[PDB]
């Protein structure tokens, strides 16, 4: 009867309120409500002390409503997905304090240039970050601290043009890395640890290869099954491994996983592997 | 595993796969005994005599899979190793007597639907399930026939295998081999006149041979694949560590440390 | 001194725990057994 549509399934309640030209949430939805959906609508500026109430609304869909400015006020201490991509914010929201609960969070596509420094102090507990489609140059030592138990991680398509040495340190939960169509050039020292990268992305990318991007050359070559190209969603790029994808200065036939250092230094340290012969043959 | 079967979800939860991070390879199999502490075959890390010496930074332990090669989701865990140990009288030079290694993850991991500890054999267990003709159990992701020359079929499992056998008394498991037993190893197959078929095969060392309790009902691990000479052939047997004998030296570093 | 898991160990969540046998352990179980 408001002005979205109420359904369920369970003890929870989903609220719709997509495309319907709201400035405000329309107020009195039910209480119960844990799904809620203000997707596509006019929200400039929004306060999550509106949502107060509804204490047991854990889904928040504020997408593509050209928001510009949100107020972080109450807590949703059940809150645990927040989709903010497809707006207009050009400062990251410190959510720490006021989402405890969130797991999810997903600010890709808006108009974030750089990150504050204690940006993510305070989500500890969070799952999945989505900040693909903004201009971020650089990151902050420290960016994941805040966020040991991280599984997905997306910065795709933004102007980043070096990663910090460090970035994934902790993160032992890390199995998606998406990096593909920045404005990268060469991996730090030891960037992608001991830990294993189960799905990562790093095509569409200026890759300088000289001395300096042995280390990386390498790893490409033991996780070679690991580099995949993202075409986009319900694909689960889980098909065909591609390796091939990340290329020297993005040239084409210039694979950085088949690059010879020629004059480079210490004959043995980086890419000092390929010693024996292999012949696998597993099945369906 | 040879004549084997694929392996039913959560069936083997104690199951843990030896990774080396580079290459990546499934190196051997192994066991859980404890949330911190893994059990496989010495030889997986060391074996001067094919230059093969694998060091705590050298490797991963992959937990509670199904699949060889697909990672999986939020059911398999993947943990360091904080130090390795190797029976301090493994015997590579001859027979690879006390074929045995304890391994300590680096933090401590969270049991699951597929994850899980096996249970050590006990003074009465071991002396009551140890026993020829009694069957064990042994899995494994290893080779599905011997790879290292021409053969029919594919190598490995895209799925952890098992496979029944019956153990071996010495006598048989002696005269079926010019390599030399010791009390420390137990061998298990089928015999030429038993009709089944069934073996580990290179791969699979570290995986576990476990017995169910028919008392408690509880799964005990009585082996670790150790080796044997080819993989299901006619009057061969597959040898392992005999777990309960080494208990002593297993019992003293597993309580060596405090926590 | 400590491992941490045992008094609880050998026994599968999704078979023992729940009941439920898996497909072939009854072999075994039937070699317990004198087979002549
Ligand atoms: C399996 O692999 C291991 C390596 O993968 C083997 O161990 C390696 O052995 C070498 C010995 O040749 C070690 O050499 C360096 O360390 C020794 C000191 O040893 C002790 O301290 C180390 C910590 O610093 C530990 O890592 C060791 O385990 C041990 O406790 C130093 O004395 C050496 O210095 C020498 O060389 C430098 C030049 O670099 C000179 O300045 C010195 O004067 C001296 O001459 C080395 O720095 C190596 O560290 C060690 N690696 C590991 C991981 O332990 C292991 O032996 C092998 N097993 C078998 C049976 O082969
Ligand atoms: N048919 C079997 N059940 N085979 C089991 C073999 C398991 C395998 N082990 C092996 O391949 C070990 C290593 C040395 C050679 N070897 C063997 O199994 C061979 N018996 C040769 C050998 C025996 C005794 C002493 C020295 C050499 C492994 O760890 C996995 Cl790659
Ligand atoms: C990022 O690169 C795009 C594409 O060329 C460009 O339009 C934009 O200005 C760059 N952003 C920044 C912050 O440099």
């Amino acid at each position: 009867h408001p002005i979205c549509e109420v359904s369920k399934v369970a003890s929870h309640l989903e609220v719709n309120c997509d495309k319907r030209n709201l400035t405000a949430l329309p107020p009195d939805l039910p209480k119960d409500t844990t799904i809620l959906h203000l997707s596509e609508n006019l929200l400039y500026t929004f306060s999550l002390a509106t949502l107060m109430p509804y204490t047991r609304l854990t889904q928040l869909n504020l997408d593509r409503a050209e928001l510009t400015k949100l107020q972080v006020d109450g807590t949703l201490p059940v809150l645990g997905t927040l989709d903010l991509s497809h707006n207009q914010l050009q400062s990251l929201p410190l959510l720490g304090q006021t989402l405890p609960a969130l797991t999810v969070l997903d600010v890709s596509f808006n108009r974030l240039t750089s990150l504050p420094l204690g940006a993510l102090r305070g989500l500890g507990e969070l799952q999945e970050l989505y900040l693909k489609g903004n201009e971020l140059k650089t990151l902050p030592p420290g960016l994941l601290t805040p966020t040991p138990k991280l599984e997905k991680l997306s910065l795709a398509n933004n102007n980043l043009t070096e990663l910090p040495a460090g970035l994934l340190n902790g993160l032992e939960n890390l199995d998606t890395l998406l990096l593909q169509e920045n404005s990268l050039y060469t991996i730090p020292k030891g960037f992608f640890g001991s830990h294993l990268l189960p799905f990562a992305f790093l095509h569409g990318n200026p890759w300088l290869c000289n001395c300096e991007i042995l280390y990386f050359r390498r790893w490409l070559q033991d996780n070679a099954e690991n580099v995949y190209v993202w075409k986009q969603g319900v694909d689960v790029k889980a098909m065909t491994s591609n390796v091939a994808s990340v290329q020297c200065d993005n040239s084409d036939k210039f694979p950085v996983y088949k690059y010879p250092g020629k004059g480079c230094p210490t004959l043995g340290d980086e890419g000092d592997t390929d010693l024996y012969d292999y012949y696998p043959e597993e099945d369906t | 595993i040879v004549e084997g079967s694929d392996a039913e979800i959560g069936m083997s939860p104690w199951q843990v796969m030896l990774f080396r991070k580079s290459p990546q390879e499934l190196l051997c199999g192994a066991s859980l005994i404890s949330d911190r502490w893994v059990l496989t075959a010495a030889h997986c890390l060391l074996y001067p005599p094919w230059d093969k010496n694998f060091t705590e930074n050298d490797l991963l332990v992959r937990i509670g899979k199904h699949s060889r090669t697909r990672y999986e989701r939020n059911i398999e865990k993947i943990s360091m190793l904080e130090k390795i140990y190797i029976h301090p009288r493994y015997n590579w030079r001859e027979n690879l007597d006390r074929d045995i290694a304890l391994m300590k993850l680096k933090k401590p991991v969270a049991f699951s639907d597929y994850i899980h500890p096996v249970c050590l054999p006990d003074r009465e267990t071991a002396a009551s399930l140890l026993q020829a003709g009694y069957k064990g159990r042994v899995t494994g992701w290893g080779n599905l026939k011997e790879t290292w020359t021409a053969n029919v079929g594919k190598g490995q499992p895209s799925v952890l295998q098992v496979v029944n056998l019956p153990i071996v008394e010495r006598p048989v498991c002696k005269d079926s081999t010019r390599i030399r037993i010791t009390d420390n190893m137990f061998c298990a197959g089928y015999k030429p006149d038993e009709g089944k078929r069934g073996d580990a095969c290179e791969g699979d060392s570290g995986g576990p041979f476990v017995m169910k309790s028919p008392f408690n009902n509880r799964w005990y691990q009585m082996g670790i694949v150790s080796w044997g000479e080819g993989c299901d052939r006619d009057g061969k047997y597959g040898f392992y560590t005999h777990v309960f004998r080494l208990k002593k030296w297993i019992q003293k570093v597993i309580d060596q440390f405090g926590e | 001194t400590f491992g941490s898991g045992e008094a609880d160990c050998g026994l599968r969540p999704l078979f023992e725990k729940k009941s439920l046998e898996d497909k072939t352990e009854r072999e075994l179980l039937e070699s317990y057994i004198d087979g002549r």
